[PDB]
């Protein structure tokens, strides 16, 4: 499936993922698309902080969902 | 008293504007920021509660996340690249492949010695990876083990196999035969998950379970080379402007660091100038040691000296923050057109000047208040 | 027997050789709790004060980090409203390679050098970052009020 990642600056990124992909695999996809190392980024969905070990289905992220890239700790 | 080069004027303007204006350097209207943060924060608001008060509680809590400049080292490198290259050439630079810094860093030095200091303006972007090996061993029955659904980045001990599933899902047979695996499987207890990095079992084994886990750790270490544990960890840039005449070549490092500081804090602290004073050769040499050493203290010290918030070098990579895993330094290099970079900086200053206010502080405060008001308004609109 | 051999060994090693400037003793009710006293670091705004802490080893230690909270009030950007402290590991994560002693040294170091840009108390960290001198003086004042007895 395809998902979106938005930044505070308005930018939207599109990613091809599977539901068994971990959050860490998603961060590495963002790295390949934007040059942001996985350690320097957090992800948000429905106001929840995602953990690297969990999967997209562990959070019920389905097709065309929108995550938010957070670039401040 | 001649004039500095255009290439050096890029550094001076980038440093000065970033000190003064901060978060405004992105060139993104405050309204965009506020609306995006409203969209991030709308789930936290309970629609049956007090709406006005929940909105003001949310706005005053996530203010800094909005109106402070990024701490992402990656986003900071992107910002620098876009200012100095422009959007198009920065996209082409991003799809350029990273090179590994050699053991003594002579490949970077060699590139630098074949460009005349007077003829070019260089931008170098670095990425540091850290090893993140598996830390858990799972003892499971073969009948309960399906590689397609098993959790990734773990070592798995079955009755008859020893497998490693890496971060991406690759299945590696680690090699021991069935009798060895029967030995290891039955030497270990019934807790299911065991640690691969517990110094009390690895250095003070007292029961066969400890010795079996230790044998597994050794089997894994002896073939580490088959695997890829690298994960992208840090990012930064070095700018080398052209010199004029016989003047020696200077370099300036730029970075942000997650949970530590912004590019603006970096410039305000003048750590760019401080590291500049050691010279590019010394800098590359210590980068190469960082990527090559097996010693934790040496690794931690170089990392702290180079990447810490100024004034925290003594604590940055100490104790819990020690750098206990190997690191890998990668780089890519491109030429800078200083005319274009100065135009992007002037266009950003024109953006900044559209904000009412007399001193930089006043325009920054206009920007922040606009972001807060746009977020309050967009939340009010989303809640109808 | 009662507690895992790693907790028993760490406890006895801590008691035999304490961390300079840190008293750390297990509770007699439950040995997974440690009563800790950390002396305010020299040259820091907490100099002079003694700060009590509770350190808890969850059931899954050492795969889960210890849980540490201040029992003495403190004006620190990395202590939250309930006194809890985050262990402040940037671009890495907790692992059983780390120990109780490493945790204790890290807490002592965060006293010696607060980190406003990884805050648990956003207001305290903001006042730490804009008016550093004001936050330092406030820290000295709270050391006077709550940390010197």
């Amino acid at each position: 499936m395809q998902i979106f990642v938005k930044t505070l600056t308005g930018k939207t990124i599109t990613l091809e993922v599977e539901p068994s992909d971990t959050i860490e695999n998603v961060k590495a996809k963002i790295q390949d698309k934007e040059g942001i190392p996985p350690d320097q980024q957090r992800l948000i969905f429905a106001g929840k902080q995602l953990e690297d070990g969990r999967t997209l289905s562990d959070y019920n992220i389905q097709k065309e969902s929108t995550l938010h890239l957070v670039l401040r700790l | 008293g001649s004039l500095e080069s255009p290439g050096f004027m890029v550094h001076k303007k980038l440093k000065s504007m970033s000190q003064s204006y901060g978060v405004m350097m992105t060139g993104v209207p405050a309204e965009v920021l506020g609306q995006m943060q409203a969209e991030r924060s709308i789930p936290s608001i309970n629609k049956t509660g007090n709406l006005k008060q929940q909105i003001a509680k949310e706005v005053s809590k996530v203010c800094h996340m909005m109106t402070e400049p990024t701490q992402s080292a990656g986003q900071a490198s992107n910002d620098v690249c876009e200012l100095l290259l422009g959007k198009i050439e920065a996209e082409k630079f991003h799809f350029t492949k990273y090179e590994a810094l050699s053991a003594d860093g002579d490949n970077l030095k060699n590139v630098l010695e074949n460009t005349a200091p007077s003829s070019t303006n260089l931008l170098i972007r670095f990425e540091i990876d850290r090893e993140d090996p598996p830390i858990v061993l799972v003892k499971t029955k073969n009948e309960n083990f399906n590689p397609e659904t098993a959790v990734k980045n773990k070592i798995y001990l079955l009755e008859n196999k020893l497998y490693f599933i890496d971060k991406m899902g690759n299945l590696f047979n680690l090699g021991p035969g069935k009798k060895k695996c029967t030995q290891l499987f039955n030497a270990i207890g019934d807790s299911a998950e065991y640690s691969l990095c517990d110094p009390f079992v690895l250095e003070e084994p007292e029961k066969p379970e400890d010795f079996a886990i230790s044998e597994i750790v050794d089997i894994f270490n002896e073939q580490k080379e088959r695997f890829d544990f690298w994960i992208g960890s840090h990012s930064f840039t070095i700018y080398i402007p052209q010199t004029l005449g016989e003047s020696p070549r200077q370099f300036y490092p730029y970075q942000a660091y997650f949970g530590s500081h912004t590019l603006q804090d970096w410039f305000v602290s003048d750590k760019d100038e401080y590291l500049s004073r050691i010279g590019i050769d010394k800098y590359i040499e210590k980068l190469a040691v960082l990527g090559k050493t097996t010693n934790t203290k040496e690794r931690s010290d170089i990392y702290a000296e180079f990447f810490s918030k100024r004034g925290r070098e003594a604590f940055f990579c100490a104790h819990l923050n020690e750098k206990r895993q190997p690191l890998r330094v990668k780089f890519k290099i491109t030429e800078i057109n200083p005319e274009l970079a100065l135009k992007n900086l002037q266009e950003t200053q024109e953006f900044i000047d559209t904000h009412p206010g007399e001193n930089p502080s006043d325009k920054v405060e206009n920007y922040r208040n606009r972001a807060k008001l746009a977020m309050t308004e967009h939340l009010e609109s989303l809640l109808d | 027997a009662g507690l895992p051999r790693r907790i028993i060994k760490e406890t006895q090693r801590l008691l035999a050789e304490p961390v300079p400037g840190i008293k750390a003793e297990p509770d007699e009710s439950n040995a997974r709790y440690f009563h800790v006293v950390i002396a305010g670091p020299q040259d820091s705004p907490f100099e002079g004060g003694t700060f009590k802490l509770e350190l808890f080893l969850p059931e899954e230690y050492p795969m889960a980090a210890p849980k540490v909270r201040f029992m003495t009030k403190i004006y620190h950007p990395n202590v939250d409203k309930l006194g809890r402290i985050c262990l402040d590991i940037l671009k890495d994560k907790w692992s059983p390679a780390l120990q109780i002693r490493t945790v204790l040294l890290s807490i002592q170091a965060l006293l010696s050098a607060p980190n406003p840009d990884d805050p648990l108390a956003n207001d305290v960290a903001e006042q730490w970052k804009t008016n550093e001198a004001q936050a330092i003086e406030t820290a000295r004042a709270w050391t006077r009020l709550y940390a010197m007895n």
